[PDB]
C-alpha cells in the first residue's frame, strides 16, 4: 500500500518498484527509448535506479548518466546504485579487493557523470578476499563521498552476516541490503534465509528478475517471440531454458496463473511483480523493460498488492508447488 | 556453524560458537526465533539483564553438552529460576534436582470412585477433615 | 551578566541572544532590512544567527549569505546555524537520513556561500531513520568540515541522550545543543527535562520563539496589527491562535506581567526574553525581528536579567499559573 | 525505560535497564540526582571505586526485585557496609540481617522517674554502679 519504503531498516526511502539496466540501456535499446523509459518512470515516482560496471561493458552506466545530465532531474530526488565485482579483463579489475572496489566504483562514477551513487553493491561474493577488506573498501568509498550506503549482491546470508560483524568488530558500516534474484521459480533465498536477517541485523532485499527475465511474462506460451530477450544474440542460453523440460513445465504452470490474474483483474507481469512485493523483507524490485509499453504495465502491479490475500497467496502456492520449507 | 555468538549477561561478557548453541534447540539460546528479541543489533550481541553467577553453568551445560552442575555460590532457588528462563526443559531440570537431592515424590494414587475417597481421606489424612483428625 | 556563554559544555561561544531568520529573511521583510538588521546586530556583540533549510524555500540562507558576502566579516567571528529536515518535495528530500543530511547541508552551503556552518541541526526527530545512521551522517559532515559542530531540534531527552550513547558505542560525535522552544507559555520541556541533560551530558539549550512569534510582545492587547506577523498571508493560524479562548487568557496574563515589566523598568518584550535567559540550562535564545527598531528594544532584554530576583520569578510564575512540576 | 544503564564497579563492568534500577527510587542507583555525581560523560558510565565483589547482590537486589542475599564470598561487615553506600534502606537491612541470623534486640524499657531509675538500676545491671556490683 506505501509506494516508498525503507531499504531495509536504512533511512534511504526507495519506491517499491526501481527500473534496472541490464540487458537494455546501451545494448538492446536505443538511448532514445531508454531516456524515455526513464523519465516515464520518474514521472511515475520511481526514484530507484540501478546499473552495474559489467553491463554493456559500461555503456548502460554512460546512457543512465547521460539521461540523469540531460533531464537536469535534482540528485537529491534520485537513488542510484550501481553494483562491482568484474571491471575489466586484467586479473586486477575484477573482485572486491580494495583497490577494485575503489577503481571501479570511481570508473563508474566517471561514466555516470556522478559525483556519488547512493548504494554501491558487491555484485558477488569474492571467495579471495577477507570480508574485513572488502568492508574497509566500502566503508571507505562512503567516507569518501563516493557513496551513501553499500550492499551485497548474491551473497548468502552467512557471509552478509559476516560482513556485519566484521563491520562491527572494527567499526565499519555494515552493508544495508542485498540484492537477490526473487520471482515465482527462484523463491529460496528470499523466503528462507533473508527474513531472518531483515529481522535481526536490518539488511532488506532488493530482488531482480522479477519476471525471470520475461519467462514470467507468459510472452513465451508458444515459442520464442522475435526480438524478444530469449532471441537476442548472447542470450540462447535462455532460449535454451524456456524450450528446455523444465521451460515447458513453467509456461504450462503460467497458465494456471493466468487464472489467478484474472481473478484480481490483473495481467500476468503485474501479479509477478506484486507477488514479489506481498512480503515486508523485500524493499523494492527492480524491473526490466524493453519498451514503453512494458514499463507502463509493470507499474500496475502495485494496484495489485492489496488483493494479495493469503488465500490467494496459498493458491498460488500450490499451482506453482514450490514454497520452500521454513 | 561456527560463527560467534556473544551474549552479555548485565554487563558480563560471554562467548561461543553458533553450532555450541544449535546443539539444543529446544532452548532459549538454541532458538534463533527466541532468542531473537534479545538481540542487540548495534553491538552483535544478546543481551539478558539477569543475574551473572548462574550463567557459566547454563553455558557450560551447552559446551559439556549436558553437564548442569549448580555453582557452589549459587543458591538453588536462583540457579533454579535461571534454568526455567533458559528454557534447558523438564529433563535437565529432574536430572539436576535429583543431583541435587531432590526425589520426586511421583504421585499418589486416587480412588476416583466417590466413597473410597471420602473414607480413604479421614483413615490417612488426619489433614482431610476435623473428624479425620 | 556575562553577554556570551558557551553552548551547552562546548568551547563554542555563543552570544546569549542570536538573531533568527524565520518569516523574515527572503519572506517578509526586504533585504535591505535584513542587512540592516544583521548589521545592527553584529555591531551590538551578536554572533549568533541561525537559519534553515526550509525558511522561505531557501532564500532565507540565500539572504543571509549574501548579507555576510557584502559586509566582508570576518567567518571566524560568526557563528552560522543551519536547521535540515525539509529540502525538497521529493521522497528523498526530508528526513535525518544519511542522504539527505550530507545533501541538504550541502546546498545550504551553497546558497549560503559558506564553507561551513558553525552548527548543524537536526530540525526535528526522524522516527524513520535509525539513530546510529544520522549520527554518523552528523560526524561525518563534521569530519569533512562542512560543520563545527551538530546539534538536535525538537528531540525529546530521550532521544538525545540515545544520539549520544549512540555516539559513545561508535566513537563518533555527540549533539551539543537541543533548539527546544521555550517562552513564558511553553515551558516544560526546558524547565522540566532539558537541565538534567545539560548536567549529565552538557547539551545546552538554544531557545526559540522567546515572544511566542509575537504573542508575548502584548502587540495583540487589542486585535491583530496591521503587518503584524498574525496577518500575513500564510500565517492565518497565529492568527486563530490568538483570538481563540487560550489566545484572550494569554493576552489578559499579559496585562499581569506588564506591571512587572514596569516594576522592573522595562518593555515586555525584554522581559519575556530576560526571562528565558534566567536559567543557566539556556545557552542563548534566538530573537525574531521584522524591523530595526524592534531589535534594538529586544536587545535590552540583557540589562533585566540582574534583576529577575528569585521573587520576581516567583511572582511571574503565579501570574502564568504554568510552572510545570518537577 | 529500557535505556541501558553502565555501572562500572572499579573497573568490572556491569549494565542493567533503567527500568530495573527505577524500581527502587529512593536508592542512590534508583535517584538520578543521587547518581549524577558518579556519572562519567566521557564513557557514558557511572563508577564507583568500590568492592567488587558485593555488587551483584547489589545488583541482583534489583532484578529479583527485592532478593538482597550476601555473596559466600564477602564478609558481613563489607556486605552491609556495601548495602549502606548504595542506601538500599532499612527495611532492606533488616531483613538482610535477620536472614544473616541477627535478631533485633528492639529497646528495654525505662522507668522515666528519676527514683525507679536510680533503683532499677542496680538490682539488674552490676554494670550501672560499683555499688549495683
Ligand atoms: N544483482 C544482480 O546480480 C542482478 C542480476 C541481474 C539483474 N539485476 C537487476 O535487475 C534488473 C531487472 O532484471 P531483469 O531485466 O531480468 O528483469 P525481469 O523483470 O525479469 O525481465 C525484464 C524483461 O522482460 C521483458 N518484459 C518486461 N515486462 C514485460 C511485459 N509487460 N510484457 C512482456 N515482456 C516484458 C522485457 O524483455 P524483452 O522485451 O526483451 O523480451 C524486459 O527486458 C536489471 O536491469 C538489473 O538492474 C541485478
Ligand atoms: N528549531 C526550530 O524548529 C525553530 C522553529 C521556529 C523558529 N526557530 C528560530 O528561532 C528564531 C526566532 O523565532 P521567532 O521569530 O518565532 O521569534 P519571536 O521572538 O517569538 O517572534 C519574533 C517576531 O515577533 C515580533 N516582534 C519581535 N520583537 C518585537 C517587539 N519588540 N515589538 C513588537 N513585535 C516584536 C516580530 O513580528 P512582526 O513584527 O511581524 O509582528 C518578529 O518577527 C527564528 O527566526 C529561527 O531562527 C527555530
Amino acid at each position: 500500500l506505501q509506494f516508498y519504503r525503507n531499504l531495509g531498516k536504512s533511512g534511504l526511502r526507495v519506491s517499491c518498484l526501481g527500473l534496472g539496466t541490464w540487458v537494455t540501456f546501451g545494448g538492446q535499446i536505443t538511448d532514445e527509448m531508454a531516456e524515455h523509459l526513464m523519465t516515464l518512470a520518474y514521472d511515475n515516482g520511481i526514484n530507484l535506479f540501478d546499473t552495474a560496471e559489467v553491463y554493456a561493458a559500461g555503456k548502460a552506466e554512460v546512457v543512465l548518466g547521460n539521461i540523469i545530465k540531460k533531464k537536469g532531474w535534482r540528485r537529491s530526488s534520485l537513488v542510484i546504485t550501481t553494483k562491482i565485482f568484474w571491471g575489466g579483463k586484467a586479473e586486477t579489475e575484477r573482485g572486491l579487493s580494495r583497490k577494485h572496489i575503489i577503481e571501479g566504483l570511481k570508473a563508474s562514477l566517471e561514466r555516470l557523470q556522478l559525483e556519488y551513487v547512493d548504494v554501491v553493491f558487491a555484485n558477488r561474493p569474492d571467495p579471495n578476499t577477507p570480508m574485513e577488506e572488502t568492508v574497509r573498501a566500502m566503508t571507505h568509498v562512503i567516507n569518501q563521498g563516493m557513496a551513501m550506503y553499500w550492499g551485497t549482491s548474491r551473497w548468502s546470508s552467512m557471509e552478509i552476516m559476516e560482513a556485519y560483524s566484521v563491520a562491527r568488530q572494527f567499526n565499519l558500516i555494515p552493508p544495508i541490503c542485498e540484492q537477490a534474484e526473487y520471482h515465482m521459480f527462484q523463491r529460496e533465498k528470499v523466503e528462507v534465509q533473508l527474513p531472518e536477517l531483515f529481522h535481526k541485523i536490518g539488511v532488506g532485499a532488493m530482488t531482480w528478475s522479477p519476471l525471470a527475465c520475461g519467462i514470467v511474462s507468459g510472452k513465451y506460451d508458444s515459442g520464442i517471440p522475435p526480438y524478444s530477450r530469449a532471441s537476442l544474440k548472447g542470450y540462447q542460453w535462455l532460449k535454451d531454458k524456456i524450450l528446455s523440460e523444465e521451460g515447458r513445465r513453467q509456461q504450462a504452470k503460467l497458465k494456471e496463473l493466468q487464472a489467478i490474474a484474472e481473478r484480481l483483474g490483473c495481467t500476468l507481469p503485474q501479479l509477478a511483480i506484486a507477488w514479489c512485493l506481498r512480503n515486508e523483507g523485500v524493499s523494492s524490485v527492480l524491473l526490466g523493460a524493453s519498451n514503453a509499453e512494458q514499463l507502463m504495465e509493470n507499474i500496475g502491479a502495485i494496484q495489485v498488492l492489496p488483493k494479495l490475500s493469503s488465500s490467494i497467496v496459498h493458491e498460488i502456492d500450490s499451482i506453482l508447488g514450490n514454497k520452500p520449507y521454513s | 556453524s561456527s560463527e560467534r555468538v556473544v551474549i552479555n549477561i548485565s554487563g558480563l561478557r560471554f562467548e561461543t560458537q553458533l553450532k555450541t548453541l544449535a546443539q539444543f534447540p529446544e532452548t532459549l539460546l538454541g532458538d534463533p526465533k527466541k532468542r531473537m528479541r534479545y538481540f542487540d543489533p548495534l553491538r552483535n550481541e544478546y543481551f539478558f539483564d539477569r543475574n551473572r553467577p548462574s550463567f557459566d553453568a547454563i553455558l557450560y551445560y551447552y559446551q559439556s553438552g549436558g553437564r548442569l552442575r549448580r555453582p557452589v555460590n549459587v543458591p538453588l532457588d536462583i540457579f533454579s529460576e535461571e534454568i526455567r528462563f533458559y528454557e534447558l526443559g523438564e529433563e535437565a531440570m529432574e536430572m539436576f534436582r535429583e543431583d541435587e537431592g531432590y526425589i520426586k515424590e511421583e504421585e499418589r494414587p486416587l480412588p476416583e470412585n466417590e466413597f473410597q475417597r471420602q473414607v480413604w481421606l479421614l483413615f490417612e489424612y488426619p489433614e482431610s477433615s476435623g473428624p479425620a483428625r
